[PDB]
């Protein structure tokens, strides 16, 4: 699966941070079926913190270490999975992976972005 | 396939007889299990009693006197999907005139779905001394001697007229 | 001459320079031989040594004067360039260009180029190209960047005249040059790699003749436009029929009755989305991806009881399937036309809309689908017929000139080894080693043609040492030959390096595929040699790689390129959506993803089937592309295939025979033999016979001449006809539903009592009115009398209680043939017989040279699958078991023994022997019925060995195989020899139509005239002011223009309606219809009133005042029958007159008309075959209700088609009688052995037993009826040809008047003062003189006047009539009229004149002259 997603993203401490991910899946996303991950970890060989997960619906697990920051800024029926990060902190800094099934298609897509944050 | 056919309405005293009842479910790939009732009622009484149930391979007759050790069922055989009801009466008797009710109880199983349906054939039947021969056929065996022989004489006619005009035409030459 | 040749030197430019410039101040076509490419005439001869590729002068005048330089290559190939420099920098002098240019013409240039491009032909077959390939894609475009600037620096760029950009295939170089690199810098990946498919089109540009190809073609398609305008509007004209009576009912569904949780059709239908749960509220068959049809009428398809039907959801075939807009109806429509999977078709719309609505397909079938492609057919001949004409014509004025040529240049000139080799040459024996090698080429192929499936290891020694044997045989006679004649002598002729290449084939297998096997059976075509139908195979298949190779490798050219344009454009997307076209994921049995698959794609559209593939290509990659490319194949397609099939049979017909050479010159050692054989036999029984002996009543005549009156009176005549019709009527109703029906069958038991009766009676009379011999020596008594006698036997046997012994029941079934009593009573169906019965002996012998070549495809089969289309199948759900389980018959067995449901099944239709191949062969030569036999052989691995998906995925070559050389060669040979057949039935009776009966015939020459007329007198104007102006509107053409327009207005609103439709948008059309007839009508009463009565003189006239009347009452009718009344049925069957408004088109367009009265001419030949094939098929339904009626319902027999009634098996014999599904309702009829079918079923309301088919009956039933039935519209296609070739080329008018003959008699009155009636033959030569034209005859006459043959009277006198008669007849020319006038003049002149004693002739002028000399 295609999954369109900036390698490296950088962004001013403060402003908002939008993580851009489309996927390139033919068959129509029935929200009954399709499921999307957000996961975060600090470096490629470390821990994945989960997010974000559209089941049925979008849960925001609230992590605490994004307080409640995070929101979903896509639009699964027009294959754009995007998330929106507010007012981003220092601590950001890391890597993100939005994991798409859109079943029946095979396979699963997953982008990963390092997003830097600036001074 | 299956074709409903009515049954003969005439029985002969001694000897048997066969009551037809016939109900074809409307498309045939389609899988049902079916039970039938009979009821009925003798000339000149007015209610419908029943005289027989069949279903699951066994025939259970009712107590009647007027039936018993007299009937046998003669539809289908080997399945719980009927599709010919029919009776079979070994030995007449003049007790047996009078009106039929076949009762059709057919169950039939589609995906997600049952569906009970019913279906009520009526047969009369008459009992006679002798069997009565068919107006049809009567008049049909007469129909066809009188048009064979008005063919005969018309080509007779002809035959003579043309003859005897050839025979004039040849003394006249 | 050939010393004409210089080397342009400035000076030369300089002197073209001049002159161009002497022109100006002062202010021709050229040598078509000469002319660019093309061969120096031999008139040059040969070129200096250093002439040659070098920039020499102009030789043509023409352009002497222009300027310009001409090059010659070592293959004398003129090449013309432009002496302007290039880019206003190289000249012709320069060494730069010089080489350019010398690189140009050479033959390493293009041979390298041919290379290069078949080279990156193979690379564009890769679906996904390894990484070492884009290497290779720099190096080939940079092969192509060398040649475009060779060309640019060479011939310039595009400035002057012969210069590169005026090339118009320099221009897809361009454009293959700028997209490389283009997108390579700017760098979808599909586009970019399509957008390379063009350059595997430079192969026309460099291969020889590939362009006069590809132009010729060009001009077939730009003659085929009037009939592209027919087709189009007729394809509108059904589809808007389709529209009308069909709109939303493939919609229709079986929803459910009770429904819990308090649920709606409406939200239910919100609701779901799988199949799975439209199967819990719909009804589906099982294994149905559609939900059952259903309908509201009593002859449309039922729903089970617990769902009642309804309109709602989807169309059928992923919503493809439709009359619910006018673009799906069209859709419908082209299929139709093309017949593609139409049966399916067909068959939802009976089920949906009733039984009776297939009166509109058969209309369909007989005008779309068989009259336009019939004139498509025609027209592509006629255009190729005139183009071979234009050729030869050419040719032959091009050969006689260069003979010319070549008279006037001659004008000007003016020991032991030879011994016993000696013996081999003697041994081989012309009669006998010969015929010999004959019997064992036919014993081998028998022999071979005795492998089957069941067969014993000792059937298999037998096989295999036979095999052997023969194979020794041949063997010695290669080597025998090969030492007696010299080797170089024997490699010499062709057939035996052909025997020399089986032999060593043979040798090799022996020391040693399973294919290799069957070369052995290429030997057959030695008999060839003798037989001359085989030796017409033989040149058909010849010409296709000889004299027509180009054309065969251009069509090779266009398949390939359409392969890799579809893989490149959908591949990837077979591969991304799969999921949707196919429930496991997997990939379907027809997709794009690689070249292979890709490749059988476009062979099955050339084979005619696309709308399935095209509904899965939709499905995943989109609707526009789709279309786009399917519809491009179908076109370019079928017309490259067409013009091959048309050039081959052209040329192989007429062009190829010639009667050359003697019968056999050398005789043929066959006749020899034959030859030798007539002296033995015939002697040596004349010496046995010889041996022997010397061992050793008016009134009876009268009876005679009654039966004579009456037998031949039109009453005994009409009698009997009424008779066989009622008979023949009466079968029709023994259908099973006859026991509901108590008294028609009592009725019909004594009707054929007295049918018998009858019959007996007529042929009693005849043979006393005939006698015993001219009534047995007839074939018609012959079949009357043969029905009255099985008649008479059921009769008899039935009176005497032999009623139900199992033969005469089966004779009973033969009453089917009561109906052929009927030929013989009605000329049109008398003539056709006579037709086809003339044919049957050439038949006969396409039928052996086929069925032989079919045979060789037969063996081969069993040999590479017999055994091999066993599977195990689980039954409930229908699927094979894979292989990783079961993969043995034994495992098959084991999984029997535990689960129940298991079978090892083979399919029925196979190659387990011959006589199976042949059916096989059958259904896949009529692609009915193949896809599944050629599956079982793509996954066949051995015997008793389970089936793998795809195991010998490359068996479908066999398949593609057959197709070319059974299928389409063998066609092409019987057209062949159908036409110069058909073509001798009308020389011998002088070119009557050999359909057509006496009377209608007259009536076809009265018709002819009417498409023939003359102007007519002008209309005369109304005097009156007002109405005199309105003539004039109306009269004028700008009139006719705007009325035109206005009914292609009416077509659009027409074919804007739609289901689902807004109220609005129904009311809005309503309104606007409303003012087109306010209109139309508007336009009658204008035209009324000016041109007065007048108007209905003209019958288009006429036709528009039934136009406006039918409507009219139609749209007051329907709106009547849609209030006070109730029935949409009807509503929509009346709404249907609007069509009449848009049929006035024809009036407009003047070769449509021409086409359509082509149509009308052909229909009494039509109607006649059309009488044959409805008798035929009445008979073919009497029997499938009688034999086919019980059997089970699987596959294309159901509830609806099937054979139980009439009606049902009219349906189904319609539906074969164009190949379509029949494949589907034999296979039921093939169940003979439990468990497939029950001997002992029971059918309630039925005595009859069982459900079983007998295959014997069955194979025979299907065979022989698609074989009469593909007689019989070969038959419908002659005809129409006949008439469309004629109609094409034909033209009539006369032109003479009664001034003509009063100047004939006031020039006479000058020569002959006295009226004598007589002038001098001196004179004659001055009067024919003093004339005037028309009769005139110019100076000098003399020749005119001996070569008319005018009789002469005493004294060298002619007489004033025949002189008249010979200068009328020169006007008129040779027709019949001329011989009817004639008479006149005689009979008018001899009651005149009765003097006979004056007139007698003596001599002519022709006779006379020849005195003289
Ligand atoms: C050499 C050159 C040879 C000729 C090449 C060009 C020939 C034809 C080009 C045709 C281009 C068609 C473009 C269609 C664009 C389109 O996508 O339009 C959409 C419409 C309506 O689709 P919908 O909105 O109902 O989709 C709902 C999907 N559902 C209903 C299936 C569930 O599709 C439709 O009407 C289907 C229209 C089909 C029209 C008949 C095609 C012509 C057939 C024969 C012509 C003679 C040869
Ligand atoms: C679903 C569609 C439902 C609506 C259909 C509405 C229309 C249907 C039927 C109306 C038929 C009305 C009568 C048509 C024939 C009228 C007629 O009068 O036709 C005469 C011609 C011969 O007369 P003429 O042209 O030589 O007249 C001499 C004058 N001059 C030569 C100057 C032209 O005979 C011929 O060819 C007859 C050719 C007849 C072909 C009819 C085909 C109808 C389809
Ligand atoms: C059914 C298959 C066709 C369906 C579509 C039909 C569209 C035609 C509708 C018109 C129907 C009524 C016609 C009434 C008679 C009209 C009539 O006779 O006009 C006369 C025209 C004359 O043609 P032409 O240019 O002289 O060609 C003759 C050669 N040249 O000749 C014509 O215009 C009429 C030719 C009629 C052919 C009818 C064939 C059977 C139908
Ligand atoms: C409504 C429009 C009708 C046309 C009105 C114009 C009008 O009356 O004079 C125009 C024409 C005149 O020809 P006529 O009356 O037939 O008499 C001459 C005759 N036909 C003759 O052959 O001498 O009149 C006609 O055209 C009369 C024919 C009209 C058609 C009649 C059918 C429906 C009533
Ligand atoms: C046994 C009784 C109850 C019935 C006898 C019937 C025969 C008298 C009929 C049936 C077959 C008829 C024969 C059918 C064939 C011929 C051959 C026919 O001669 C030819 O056709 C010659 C043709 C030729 O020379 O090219 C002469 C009539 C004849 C004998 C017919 C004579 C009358 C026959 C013998
Ligand atoms: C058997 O039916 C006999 C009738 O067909 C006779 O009718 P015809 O065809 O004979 O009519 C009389 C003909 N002639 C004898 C008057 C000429
Ligand atoms: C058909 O396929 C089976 C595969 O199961 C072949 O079978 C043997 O299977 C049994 C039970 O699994 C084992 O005991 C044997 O060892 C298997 N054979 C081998 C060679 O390992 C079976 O032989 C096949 N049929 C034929 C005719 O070869
Ligand atoms: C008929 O009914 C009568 C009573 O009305 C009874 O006596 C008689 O036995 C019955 N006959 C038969 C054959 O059952
Ligand atoms: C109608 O639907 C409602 C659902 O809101 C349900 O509560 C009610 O019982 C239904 N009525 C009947 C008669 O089924
Ligand atoms: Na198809």
């Amino acid at each position: 699966m295609e999954v369109t997603v900036p390698a490296t993203l950088n962004v001013l401490n403060g402003s908002d941070a939008r993580l851009p991910c489309t996927f390139n899946s033919c068959y129509t996303v029935n929200h009954k079926q399709f499921s999307l991950n957000w996961t975060y970890q600090e470096c490629n060989n470390c821990s994945e913190e989960m997010f974000l997960q559209f089941r049925m619906k979008i849960i925001n697990l609230k992590l605490e270490r994004f307080q409640d920051r995070v929101e979903f800024s896509g639009n699964p029926s027009k294959y754009d999975v995007s998330v929106m990060l507010r007012n981003v902190q220092p601590e950001d800094e890391g890597i993100y992976n939005c994991y798409i099934m859109n079943p029946p298609d095979r396979h699963r897509g997953h982008g990963k972005i390092h997003l830097q944050v600036l001074m | 396939g299956c074709v409903e056919v009515d049954s003969e309405t005439e029985a002969v005293y001694g000897m048997t007889f066969k009551i037809l009842c016939i109900s074809c479910k409307r498309r045939s790939e389609t899988n049902a299990e079916t039970f039938t009732e009979w009821t009925f009622r003798q000339k000149g009484t007015e209610e419908f009693v029943k005289i027989l149930r069949y279903e699951n391979e066994v025939l259970q007759l009712e107590e009647d006197e007027r039936f018993e050790g007299r009937v046998v069922w003669n539809g289908s055989r080997g399945t719980k999907d009927l599709q010919d009801l029919s009776i079979f009466i070994t030995n007449v008797t003049y007790n047996h005139s009078g009106d039929y009710e076949c009762h059709v109880y057919r169950l039939l199983f589609f995906e997600n779905y049952e569906h009970n349906t019913s279906v009520v054939k009526k047969i009369h039947i008459e009992v006679v001394d002798k069997a009565n021969r068919d107006m049809a056929s009567i008049v049909s065996e007469i129909m066809m001697y009188v048009l064979i022989v008005v063919l005969t004489i018309w080509l007779v006619a002809e035959m003579i007229y043309c003859y005897k005009k050839i025979a004039a035409a040849t003394e006249t030459a | 001459g050939p010393q004409s040749f210089v080397h342009f030197t400035k000076q030369s430019l300089a002197l073209i320079e001049q002159r161009i410039a002497e022109r100006k101040s002062k202010e021709p076509k050229p040598s078509s031989d000469l002319e660019a490419g093309k061969q120096l005439p031999f008139i040059y001869g040969d070129i200096p040594p250093g002439m040659v590729s070098e920039p020499l002068e102009d030789l043509d005048p023409y352009y002497a004067d222009k300027k310009t330089f001409i090059v010659l290559n070592k293959g004398k190939t003129i090449f013309r360039f432009n002496a302007t420099p290039a880019l206003y920098m190289l000249s012709p002098f320069s060494p730069l260009r010089r080489i350019s240019i010398k690189i140009l013409v050479h033959s390493l240039f293009s041979m390298l180029i041919m290379c290069t491009i078949l080279t990156n032909c193979i690379f564009m077959t890769m679906n996904n190209p390894p990484d070492w390939t884009k290497n290779v894609e720099y190096t080939f475009t940079g092969i192509y960047t060398f040649e475009s600037l060779v060309k640019i620096l060479a011939r310039g760029f595009c400035v002057g005249e012969f210069t590169f950009l005026r090339d118009p295939w320099n221009w897809l170089d361009f454009v293959v040059i700028v997209f490389a690199y283009l997108t390579e810098f700017v760098n979808n990946v599909s586009a970019l790699r399509t957008f390379r498919v063009l350059r595997a089109l430079k192969t026309i540009s460099v291969i020889p003749g590939l362009k006069t190809i590809v132009g010729a073609l060009i001009q077939s398609v730009k003659k085929l436009s009037d009939v592209m305008i027919l087709t189009v509007f007729c394809l509108s004209v059904f589809a808007l029929i389709g529209l009308q009576l069909f709109m939303g009912n493939l919609k229709h569904k079986c929803f459910r009755n009770s429904l819990e949780n308090n649920e709606t059709l409406e939200s239910i239908m919100n609701t779901l989305e799988s199949e799975e749960d439209f199967r819990k509220y719909f009804y589906y068959l099982e294994g149905s991806k559609d939900a059952l049809l259903c309908g509201f009428s009593t002859d449309s398809g039922q729903c089970p009881e617990g769902y009642t039907c309804v309109k709602i959801g989807r169309n059928p075939d992923y919503g493809y399937t439709s009359f619910d807009t006018f673009s799906w109806a069209f859709l419908a429509l082209f299929r139709l036309m093309t017949q593609d999977y139409w049966e399916n078709l067909y068959q939802q719309t009976l089920r949906a809309a009733g039984k009776t609505y297939m009166i509109f397909f058969v209309v369909v079938i007989f005008l779309g689908s068989f009259y336009l492609i019939n004139l498509i057919l025609a027209v592509v001949a006629m255009a190729y017929e005139e183009q071979n004409q234009a050729n030869i014509e050419e040719a032959k004025q091009k050969e006689l000139e260069f003979q010319q040529m070549l008279d006037r240049l001659k004008k000007e000139q003016e020991p032991y080894w030879i011994k016993f080799k000696k013996c081999i040459y003697f041994i081989v024996m012309d009669p006998f080693v010969d015929l010999a090698i004959t019997i064992c080429i036919v014993l081998n192929t028998l022999f071979m043609a005795m492998e089957h499936h069941p067969m014993t290891e000792e059937f298999k020694n037998v096989l295999a040492i036979g095999n052997l044997v023969f194979t020794g045989i041949f063997a010695a006679e290669m080597v025998l030959k090969l030492i007696a004649m010299d080797p170089y002598e024997y490699f010499q002729v062709g057939w035996n390096i052909f025997d020399s290449l089986i032999v060593t084939l043979s040798l090799v297998e022996l020391f040693l595929l399973s294919v290799l096997r069957s070369f052995r059976l290429l030997r057959v075509f030695k008999l060839a040699k003798s037989w001359p139908t085989l030796n017409m195979l033989i040149k058909i298949i010849g010409n296709s790689v000889g004299a027509l190779g180009n054309l065969t490798l251009v069509l090779a050219i266009i398949v390939f390129i359409f392969a890799v344009v579809g893989m490149q454009l959908f591949g990837k997307s077979y591969k991304e959506c799969v999921c949707k076209i196919n429930d496991d994921c997997t990939l379907p049995r027809w997709h794009m993803n690689d070249f292979f698959h890709s490749f059988l794609i476009v062979f099955r559209v050339l084979c005619g089937e696309w709308i399935e593939t095209m509904w899965d290509c939709m499905e995943v990659a989109g609707q526009a592309m789709c279309l786009i490319v399917y519809m491009m194949v179908m076109v370019i397609g079928n017309l490259v295939v067409l013009n091959l099939f048309l050039a081959l049979l052209l040329s192989s017909f007429s062009s190829d025979n010639l009667t050359a050479i003697e019968e056999d010159p050398d005789a043929n050692n066959l006749q020899i033999a034959v030859t030798r054989i007539k002296k033995g036999i015939n002697y040596v029984k004349q010496t046995l016979r010889e041996f022997i002996l010397k061992a050793f009543g008016k009134i009876w005549w009268n009876i005679r001449k009654t039966c004579y009156k009456i037998v031949e009176h039109s009453w005994f005549e009409s009698f009997i006809v009424l008779m066989i019709l009622l008979s023949s009527g009466a079968l029709a109703f023994e259908d099973i539903y006859i026991e509901r029906k108590k008294t028609i069958k009592i009725i019909l038991e004594y009707a054929d009592k007295i049918f018998t009766y009858i019959f007996i009676l007529e042929m009693l009379l005849k043979w006393i009115a005939y006698g015993y011999k001219t009534y047995f020596t007839n074939a018609w008594c012959w079949l009357d009398f043969l029905i009255v006698d099985v008649s008479l036997v059921t009769l008899v046997a039935n009176t005497l209680g032999y009623s139900d012994l199992g033969p005469i029941k089966s004779l009973r079934t033969l009453r089917a043939l009561r109906p052929l009593r009927a030929l013989s009573r009605f000329e049109g169906m008398r003539v056709v017989v006579n037709a086809l019965i003339g044919a049957i002996p050439s038949i006969m012998n396409v039928l052996l040279v086929c069925l032989i070549f079919w045979l060789i495809f037969s063996i081969m089969g069993v040999n590479l699958f017999a055994g091999k289309f066993y599977e195990c199948i689980n039954t409930t759900d229908g699927s094979r078991f894979p292989a990783s389980q079961v993969p043995n018959r034994s495992e098959c067995f084991a999984l029997m023994n535990v689960s129940q449901n298991v079978r090892w099944k083979n399919l029925k239709v196979n190659f387990d022997n011959v006589g199976l191949g042949y059916l096989s062969l059958l259904q896949v030569a009529t692609f009915k019925g193949w896809t599944i036999i050629m599956y079982a052989a793509v996954d066949s691995v051995n015997v008793d060995k389970q089936p793998k998906y795809e195991y010998s995925l490359y068996m479908y070559i066999y398949f593609v195989v057959f197709i070319i050389f059974g299928s389409f060669f063998t066609l092409n040979l019987f057209i062949g020899v159908i036409i110069d057949n058909f073509n001798q039935q009308k020389k011998k009776l002088g070119g009557q139509d050999i359909f057509m009966t006496e009377e209608q015939k007259k009536y076809y020459n009265a018709m002819k005239k009417l498409g023939s007329k003359k102007p007519q007198k002008p209309i005369p104007r109304p005097g009156n002011k007002i109405q005199g102006c309105i003539f004039d509107l109306v009269t004028n053409q700008a009139f006719d223009i705007s009325i035109m327009v206005l009914i292609c207005l009416n077509m659009v609103t027409m074919m804007v309606e739609k289901e689902g439709q807004s109220q609005h948008m129904t009311e809005v059309l309503y309104w606007i219809n409303v003012v087109f007839i306010i209109l139309f009508t508007g336009e009658c009463v204008l035209k009324l009133i000016s041109l007065r009565h007048y108007y209905f003189t003209v019958g288009w006239n006429i036709f528009d005042f039934v136009v406006v009347i039918i409507s009219i009452v139609g749209m007051f009718l329907a709106d009547l029958i849609e209030t006070y009344f109730v029935s949409p049925t009807l509503f929509r069957v009346i709404r249907l007159a609007r069509i009449g408004r848009i049929l006035r088109l024809v009036k407009g367009a003047k070769g449509i008309r021409t086409l359509l009265f082509a149509l009308m001419m052909s229909l009494p030949a039509l109607f006649n075959i059309g009488l044959l094939l409805f008798l035929v098929m009445f008979i073919y339904a009497i029997f499938g209700m009688s034999n086919f009626a019980y059997v089970k319902k699987e596959d294309g027999i159901n509830d609806m088609f099937n054979f139980e009634t009439f009606g049902n098996s009219m349906i189904c014999l319609f539906q074969i009688t164009t190949s379509a599904g029949w494949d589907g309702l034999l296979a039921p009829i093939l169940n003979s052995k439990p468990p497939d079918c029950d001997p002992k079923k029971v059918h309630p309301g039925s005595s009859v037993e069982g459900d079983c088919g007998n295959p014997s009956v069955g194979i025979f039933y299907f065979v022989s009826y698609i074989i009469i039935s593909f007689l019989v519209v070969v038959n419908m296609y002659i005809a129409v040809i006949l008439e469309n070739f004629s109609v094409a080329t034909e033209e009539s008018t006369e032109p003479l008047s009664e001034d003509d003959f009063e100047m004939f008699y006031e020039v006479w009155e000058k020569f002959d003062p006295d009226a004598t009636q007589f002038i001098e033959f001196s004179k004659l030569s001055d009067f024919a003189a003093a004339l005037d034209p028309p009769l005139l005859i110019a100076k000098p006459n003399k020749v005119q006047l001996i070569a008319m043959d005018l009789p002469m009277v005493s004294g060298d006198r002619i007489h004033c009539l025949d002189i008249l008669f010979a200068f009328t007849k020169r006007v008129l020319g040779e027709s019949g009229e001329m011989d009817s006038l004639r008479s006149q003049m005689e009979e008018r002149f001899m009651s005149a004149n009765p003097s006979k004693v004056s007139y007698e002739p003596i001599t002519t002028t022709l006779k006379r002259k020849q005195e003289d000399v």
